[PDB]
RNA sequence: CUAGUAACGGCGAGUGAAGCGGCAACAGCUCAAAUUUGAAAGCUGGCUUCGGCCCGCGUUGUAAUUUGGAGAGGAUGCUUU
């Protein structure tokens, strides 16, 4: 199932992600 | 105009006079003296239209007149989508700063990492480069960059096309913007070429088409050849094709010029007299060559995709594609003109080993009509075992024989159809015996975020070097 | 002295200071222990003493000086080893919010 | 390129290959005298590193010294024993260096290199024939050897500042009262 | 337990494919000896002298 | 006028010479110590054994003045000399 | 301080004796499997393969003295029993 | 001596030099 | 000279350096880790008519090349004995 012609096909984490006071990635374990 | 017309110094002039370019083309006449006077300049120009040496002349008056030194810096940078053309850039700015002091040089993927950071130290004033290895060493290697007035971007369109849109953005902001000017081309525009031109470009720059829009496609009555064959017996089915195929016209495409002036050498000892045409030959020699070859009846030319690309084909019997091509779609829709063209019956056949079978099924999804040969394996001229004791024999051709199977990798490697070119499929030791080894040379085959650390919390500041 | 006072402390050797802070995390989850109480010396003269909840929580750095400890031969008191103390705070610690955290760490 | 391999396992002396092999000759060298002479060195890598050339004039000894103490701790090592007994025993030789081999509960292992001053191999020979001349009689008498140096202390940096140039050297320039002329 | 186990080959039993040294081969190992030669010049010197 | 500042650029005037110097009312010592450090010296020119010339004649003989035909030719050539390396010899033997 | 025009140096192969040699990583591992494994290493073998990790890296500090050095040995280990069971 | 201190000493020897006043 | 300074001693008796700076004198090198592998090319003896004859050591490694502000190998063109 190539859909275009001659290109290629389109293609356990121990954290939470949430938000910091400074609005960044806050990871919680 | 001509280059003699055009003001500039006595020893470019007389470089391009030993070139023996003497007229001048749309891309060079319309493009060179805006980039001298010192605006910037973007254009959309067919690649071997000359657009080359569009944005090399601009580059090494600027280094003869500031008159550039190895202790100074980079100077003018080049940025190139893959190996193989930078290359030819390489090769053309050799002939074309042979009468100046400045230095010149190239750092591509796949090649020597030490090597290529000792070149940089030592100062090369003319780089042309890859986005993935430039990146790595404006990030890690120590060089002198801070002198940069020129930034040249080749085949913007194919850079964005092999997935360096990141690469570019991180080139642009660690390169000095002051008082530099910027010169990229593109054949096709895109949102993002317009993108890349935004964030690279000083206000409002000039814009030039010399491209053009009615372009022949295919049909399905385009017939291509492909012909299955081993890894370990690609290269002595070719020598049976062209030891019979003799007194006819044939071309073959390979992959790198190492793998041109290997082979070039390699049927010297054999008994095959094969014309060449690779970047380490002067540009005289090329265009002699070729001249010879377009006014022959009969004879083997041996070259290149990317040199083809640019050069016009005559009307031949066969076309050999030996090597994968580096656009599969600008192949098939220009090579499927060049056999079937003209009164001539020419055919067009491109060499698959079993492992690239996925190319048939993209052949039957855009449905062009394709012709299997049988390929009997009794009409094999078996010169396995001459080659391979003149290969351990010969120094020369031994050192010819690692640079075009290193090369082969390489190119192999930077593919951009990665499903049905794939680097880790084909057996190491197969191709090695098509080039003439008893064992493989060693080259390195590779030249989403889980589990954090436990409680670790991105970077908030420090000063990092 | 500080580690005589608690009962439900583990004693721990020396801490590489080329290694990252939050190997400390990596570290108390080893041995099980939801608190960090790290010594951190500088110069082989200055101490810094950090505070910290594991795996999410608050961590302050302060900077201990004026240090006196119990083997000094001037203080006369002596209590139970492992006793249940009564922490005495100030005023000050339930009104500014920084000392807020610091109290309950 | 088979010395690199032997350098690596005797990184590992605790795994089964080695300590294997280190038991049975503990064994093998207890049967033996306190010094004798090995016609071959043990650990070929190890001696060969630290100056050992199949010629005519290098030989290896063996030796076993008493581990332990004296509370009292003696100041240079049992290295170092070990060199001046062997020394001794070949008083026509000159120490090079030496090394581990064995180590047991009782005693300490050692193999100690000697070169011959007198042998026209190592006269003829430069690169070797510094330990002919006469200053480099009994090096491990004056704590010459490598683990003579590591023990006086001759080390750069403010944290070998009484040792460096000679301990007693450096106590006694610190000690003499210097008048001059015109005071 | 087992005190003496058996050995699991997880590293030999991958076969490498490729030599470990990438560094090239000089010219001597492709053509006569230069050391041959000069013991047999030497030799020439000692015949003509006699 | 410098448009790139380099203090280097200022002093002037990738490979040197090595085992010399190139360079460019007084008391009479220094002046006899200046006659005798340009007193023209007499070369001692290096030439080629009997060997190699015979080795360089028997490859004209063949080959003409084809230096690449030399190069690769394996039986008067037993090393693979470089035909820049073979042209080198050829211009100082006397026969091109 | 004062303002002296800054120049870049040649990398220092001194600064390069951070090992990235692919050959004595290859002597490593060939020799790993020809030695074996120290008695302590069999402890921290069992004590992985039954899952007990934390064991395993408690008792690997008190063999070897540091952090540091218990991380990367249990890191060592670990990887044999990966590449083991890809053998087997 | 050594050869490979032979050759330095053949190729780059001590030099007789003066320097002006 | 730094300097009885830092630092350590019931912070007693006291003990007690070093960096920078000014001078005297200055000099740099040798291995192990790489296969010469198209040729152990290395060396101890002792028999000599003194030029070269054998006995051996040594491949579990003796010569040449390399010793990490390096190096190797190819190519390249000058320059040195």
């Amino acid at each position: 199932e190539i859909l275009e012609p001659f290109v290629d096909p389109p293609r356990d984490r121990n954290y939470r992600i949430e938000k910091d006071a400074n609005g960044g990635i806050r990871y919680v374990y | 105009q001509e280059f003699s017309e055009l003001n500039l110094s006595e020893k470019t002039t007389k470089a391009i006079a030993e070139m023996g370019f003497t007229k001048m083309t749309e891309i060079q006449r319309r493009a060179i003296p805006p980039a001298l006077a010192g605006k910037d300049v973007l254009g959309a120009a067919k690649t071997g239209s000359g657009k080359t040496l569009a944005f090399l002349i601009p580059a090494v008056e600027m280094l003869s007149s500031l008159r550039f030194k190895p202790r100074n810096g980079t100077g003018a940078i080049v940025v190139t989508p893959t190996r193989e053309l930078a290359l030819q850039i390489f090769g053309v700015a050799r002939e074309l700063m042979k009468y100046h002091s400045q230095t010149y040089g190239v750092v591509i993927g796949g090649a020597n990492r030490r090597a290529e950071a000792e070149k940089l130290g030592k100062g090369v004033n003319l780089l042309i480069a890859t986005p993935g290895r430039l990146l790595d060493h404006l990030q890690n290697t120590p060089f002198v960059f801070k002198n940069l007035k020129s930034l040249i971007i080749d085949e913007a369109d194919r850079i964005l096309e092999i997935g360096f849109e990141d690469e570019m953005r991180q080139i642009v902001k660690i390169l000095p913007k002051e008082d530099r000017q910027t010169m990229l081309f593109s054949a096709t525009q895109t949102t993002k070429v317009e993108d890349l031109a935004r964030i690279s470009l000083r206000p409002g720059p000039l814009y030039i088409n010399v491209d053009e829009e009615k372009k022949y496609s295919t049909v399905e009555g385009l017939e291509q050849g492909y012909v299955v064959v081993e890894a370990d017996k690609r290269f002595l089915l070719l020598f049976s094709f062209l030891k019979k195929m003799a007194k006819k016209k044939i071309i073959v495409f390979f992959s790198s010029c190492n793998s041109v002036k290997y082979y070039s050498e390699l049927l010297q000892y054999i008994d095959l007299p094969v014309l060449d045409l690779h970047g380490k030959q002067k540009q005289q020699k090329r265009t002699n060559t070729f001249f010879e070859f377009c006014n022959a009846k009969s004879g083997t030319l041996i070259c290149t995709d990317v040199a083809a690309r640019g050069l016009d084909i005559p009307q031949v019997d066969w076309i050999v594609q030996f090597d994968p091509p580096d656009d599969p779609r600008d192949y098939i829709h220009r090579v499927g003109r060049t056999a079937r063209g003209n009164n001539g019956k020419g055919r067009s056949l491109l060499f698959l080993q079993p492992c690239e079978l996925g190319f048939l099924a993209h052949l039957k999804a855009a449905k062009v009509p394709v012709v299997e040969y049988d390929f009997p394996k009794n009409k094999i001229l078996n010169v396995q075992s001459q080659l391979e004791k003149l290969i351990s024999t010969n120094y020369y051709l031994n050192q010819s024989a690692k640079e075009g199977y290193r090369s082969y990798i390489h190119a192999y490697a930077s593919h951009s159809l990665r499903s049905v070119f794939d680097v880790h499929k084909l057996d190491l030791v197969k191709v090695a015996k098509s080039f003439g080894f008893s064992t493989p040379p060693r080259v390195d085959i590779t030249l989403p975020q889980g589990r954090r650390a436990y409680g670790s919390q991105p970077r908030q500041g420090g000063r990092y070097k | 002295d500080l580690a005589s006072m608690l009962p439900h402390g583990r004693k721990d050797a020396k801490f590489d200071t080329k290694s990252r802070l939050y190997e400390l995390c990596e570290l108390a989850e080893l041995y099980n222990c939801n608190n960090v109480l790290f010594f951190e010396a500088r110069k082989g003269k200055d101490l810094y003493m950090w505070f910290s909840k594991v795996p999410n929580g608050p961590t302050v750095k302060f900077y201990a000086q004026n240090l006196h400890t119990m083997e000094e031969l001037h203080f006369q008191g002596n209590c139970l080893k492992g006793s249940r103390p009564i922490l005495s705070f100030d005023a000050a610690f339930e009104q500014e919010p920084y000392l807020k955290v610091i109290k309950e760490l | 390129g088979a010395l690199k391999y032997l350098e690596e396992l005797s990184k590992k002396k605790q795994s089964d290959v080695v300590r294997f092999l280190l038991r049975v000759r503990c064994w093998e060298y207890r049967q033996l005298n306190v010094i004798h002479r090995a016609s071959r060195p043990s650990r070929p890598d190890k001696a060969r590193r630290l100056g050992y050339k199949a010629k005519q004039g290098y030989v290896i000894y063996r030796v076993r010294v008493r581990r332990g103490g004296r509370q009292l701790k003696y100041q240079r090592s049992l290295r170092a024993t070990a060199e001046e007994r062997v020394g001794r025993r070949c008083s026509n030789l000159r120490v090079l260096n030496s090394y581990w081999v064995n180590q047991d509960s009782t005693y300490k292992y050692y193999e100690v290199i000697l070169v011959d001053p007198n042998h026209k191999a190592i006269r003829r020979d430069p690169r070797i024939n510094w330990i002919c001349n006469p200053v480099h009689k009994h090096r491990e008498c004056r704590g010459l050897t490598s683990t003579g140096k590591k023990s006086r202390g001759l080390n750069k940096g403010h944290r070998f500042n009484k040792t460096r140039a000679g301990r007693r050297k450096t106590w006694k320039r610190h000690n003499t009262l210097s008048l001059w002329r015109y005071r | 337990e087992d005190p003496y186990p058996d050995t699991v080959e997880w590293f030999t039993s991958v076969e490498e494919k490729m030599p470990l040294s990438a560094a090239p081969e000089p010219k001597r190992r492709f053509i006569p000896s230069k050391n041959e030669a000069k013991q047999i010049m030497k030799l020439v010197r000692a015949i003509r002298e006699g | 006028s410098e448009s790139d500042a380099v203090p280097q650029q200022q002093q002037q005037e990738n490979h040197i010479r090595q085992h010399d110097l190139e360079l460019e009312s007084k008391p009479e010592v220094l002046r006899a110590l200046e006659r005798e450090a340009t007193r023209p010296v007499e070369k001692t020119v290096r030439h080629q054994s009997e060997r190699e010339r015979e080795w360089l004649q028997r490859l004209v003989d063949k080959h003409g003045d084809d230096v690449a035909a030399m190069a690769r030719d394996r039986k008067l050539n037993p090393y693979q000399q470089t035909a820049s390396d073979i042209k080198r010899r050829l211009k100082k033997a006397g026969l091109l | 301080g004062h303002k002296t025009t800054r120049r870049v140096l040649k990398e220092r192969p001194s600064r390069r004796k951070g090992a990235q040699s692919k050959r004595t990583q290859f002597v490593r591992s060939l020799i790993r499997e020809v030695a074996g494994l120290a008695p302590y290493e069999r402890r921290v073998i069992e004590l992985l393969r039954n899952g007990k990790d934390k064991r395993a890296r408690k008792f690997s500090k008190k063999k070897l003295g540091t952090f540091g050095r218990a991380k990367r040995k249990c890191e060592e280990l670990q990887r044999i029993i990966a590449e083991s069971r890809r053998a087997h | 001596v050594l050869e490979k201190t032979k050759k330095r000493l053949t190729h780059f020897p001590q030099r007789k030099y003066a320097v002006k006043a």
